[PDB]
């Protein structure tokens, strides 16, 4: 992200999020099993505004 | 599971699923290894299998010699008491 953005500039922005459900690779704690139902699965996201 | 009637879970992925490939063969390895090299008996080291000494004791030799001399000087006389 650009530090300053000046009057009448534009500027473009990337971000990276890790939703976890696993606690890690290695560690399956908190992992969801999904093939087993055919009931969906919710992630809601609110962006900035 | 749960299944929901009247909308109920497909009984099953039915026959309009697409094969995509018939690549499901594993080759078989067939080898041959040969790890020959010359071995010659004996590696270097510092110091094997020795148990060093932390703290010897004192060790020593031994002499003596001589002979049996002597000037001497000798108590007088004296009055004998009793007897």
């Amino acid at each position: 992200a650009p530090a300053t953005i000046a009057a009448g500039a534009t500027g473009e922005l990337t971000m990276y999020y890790w939703v976890p459900l696993a606690y890690s690779e290695t560690d399956l704690t908190g992992a969801v099993l999904a093939n087993v139902p055919q009931s969906k699965q919710r992630l809601k996201l609110e962006f900035a505004n | 599971a749960l299944i929901n009637p009247q909308f109920p879970y497909a009984g099953p992925v039915p026959i309009p699923g697409p094969a995509p490939t018939e690549t499901m063969p594993l080759l078989n390895y067939r080898v041959e290894g040969r790890i020959a090299g010359i071995q010659q008996a004996r590696q270097f080291m510092p110091f094997l299998q020795g148990p060093h000494r932390a703290v010897a004791e004192q060790t020593y030799h031994a002499i003596g010699t001589g002979i049996q001399m002597g000037q001497t000087f000798n108590q007088p006389l004296i009055n004998t008491q009793e007897g």
